[PDB]
């Protein structure tokens, strides 16, 4: 009963950051190791937990929020920060406890002529609360007269793609993403690491 | 929307090989929301797509007749768009125009300059991959206050999984620079009378004007904004019998 990671770090196609995925973990053997000694990580960084101190944890519930951004905001994916992902996009708490990981992606996610179909968050009235996804498709009025659904001046649509293309500098590029967040609930911890087992050893 | 202002300058007339750098000078909206293109005109021509720089400036494209000697640049605290020419050659002779593309919904040409015209003394590109725009009819007299319809035909589908058409029209009135008409397929644009309107999906788009007056002769241009290089068709001339 192997917690499915597989099927989130290796999906075929990611999420757009605007609409990220969310995969909750429960009832399986997690080993965090795998993942921390992997190499082709660009970051791996976690808040409060020491990733090996993680196999030795149990939790009730890991989630697993996955998209895609350019290199240069992976920083964003981080307590504290401001920024257009942070703001409008996805959002981390101050108190976040568990991981961020991220890897480059060029060569899945850009196309010669420019990749339209990951887009991104440009505008909102405010700022998105903590793990708060917003997937709406409202024209932003950006003055004082209003939009009532058609675009025009100060009146955007608020969705927008990044055009990856393959000659981009490694700040432009696209790089997928994995945050983990690791839930203690009152009530019974279901996601346990490697060294716990149910059947007997000779 | 009325005080939106592009001034283009930096032209002249030049030997081939030289090198010469366009300046747009954009007043009256938020310029650093907007991405910024250079299209180009020879004279007696259609519409030739040059390059694109993002909002941002993080991201660039091209044209291939113009790739590596061109390069687009802007200055977001200056709110100037830029064209650096490098190694002219004859066929670069053109009005040059900047035109705003807003944010979202990939490419539209929705505000346009005054061009600036450099004198250097509608195919599918090297692999077939890029998109061909043809119009029909090549011109069309028309007798005031009875309808017209004009076809576009692309190469490639333009609707996406979105429902939308990224399909423009253009209208370049005798003299003057060109101006949006519909976006993505069937949204006029601000100002434009309601006699005009625009239909079709897929491949096959028409546009019509319900019963035309003298102010709408031109050459109305179709154009494609799902993917790069923008392409235009070769253009329509309604004129008056
Ligand atoms: C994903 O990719 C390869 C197998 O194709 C392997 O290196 C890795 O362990 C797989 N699983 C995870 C969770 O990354
Ligand atoms: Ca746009």
């Amino acid at each position: 009963n192997l917690c499915p990671f597989g099927e989130v770090f290796n999906a075929t196609r990611f999420a757009s950051v605007y609409a990220w995925n969310r995969k909750r973990i429960s009832n399986c053997v997690a080993d965090y190791s795998v993942l921390y000694n992997s190499a082709s990580f660009s970051t791996f960084k976690c808040y409060g937990v020491s990733p090996t101190k993680l196999n030795d944890l149990c939790f009730t519930n890991v989630y697993a929020d996955s998209f895609v951004i350019r290199g240069d905001e992976v920083r964003q994916i981080a307590p504290g920060q401001t920024g257009k992902i942070a703001d409008y996009n996805y959002k981390l708490p101050d108190d976040f406890t568990g991981c961020v990981i991220a890897w480059n992606s060029n060569n899945l996610d850009s196309k010669v002529g420019g990749n339209y179909n990951y887009l991104y968050r440009l505008f909102r009235k405010s700022n998105l609360k903590p793990f708060e996804r917003d997937i709406s498709t409202e024209i932003y009025q950006a003055g004082s007269t209003p939009c009532n659904g058609v675009e025009g001046f100060n009146c955007y649509f608020p969705l927008q793609s990044y055009g990856f293309q393959p000659t981009n500098g490694v700040g432009y590029q696209p790089y997928r993403v994995v945050v983990l967040s690791f839930e203690l609930l009152h009530a019974p911890a279901t996601v346990c690491g490697p060294k716990k087992s149910a059947a007997a050893h000779h | 929307g009325s005080e939106v202002q592009l001034v283009e300058s930096g032209g002249g007339v030049v030997q081939p090989g030289r090198s010469l750098r366009l300046s747009c000078a954009a007043s009256g909206f938020t310029f650093s929301y907007y991405g910024m293109h250079w299209v180009r005109q020879a004279p007696g021509k259609g519409l030739e797509w040059v390059a694109v720089i993002w909002y941002d400036g993080s991201n660039r494209f091209y044209a291939d007749s113009v790739k590596g000697r061109f390069t687009i640049s802007r200055d977001n605290s200056k709110s100037t768009l830029y064209l650096q020419m490098n190694s002219l050659r004859a066929e670069d002779t053109a009005v040059y125009y900047c035109a705003t593309d807003p944010p979202g919904l990939r490419f539209r040409f929705d505000y346009w300059g005054q061009g600036t015209l450099v004198t250097v003394s509608g195919g599918s590109g090297g692999g077939g991959s890029d998109i061909v725009m043809t119009q029909s009819p090549l011109s069309l007299p028309v007798t005031p206050g009875e309808p017209a319809s004009i076809s576009c035909r692309s190469s490639q589908s333009l609707l996406h999984s979105n429902g939308y058409n990224y399909l423009d029209w253009y209208l370049q009135k005798p003299g003057q620079s060109p101006q949006l008409l519909i976006y993505l397929g069937s949204n006029r644009a601000s100002g434009v009378p309601d006699r005009f309107s625009g239909s079709g999906s897929g491949t096959d788009f028409t546009l019509k004007i319900s019963r035309v007056e003298a102010e709408d002769v031109g050459v109305y241009y179709c154009m494609q904004g799902l993917q790069t290089p923008l392409t235009f068709g070769g253009g329509t001339k309604v004129e008056i019998k």
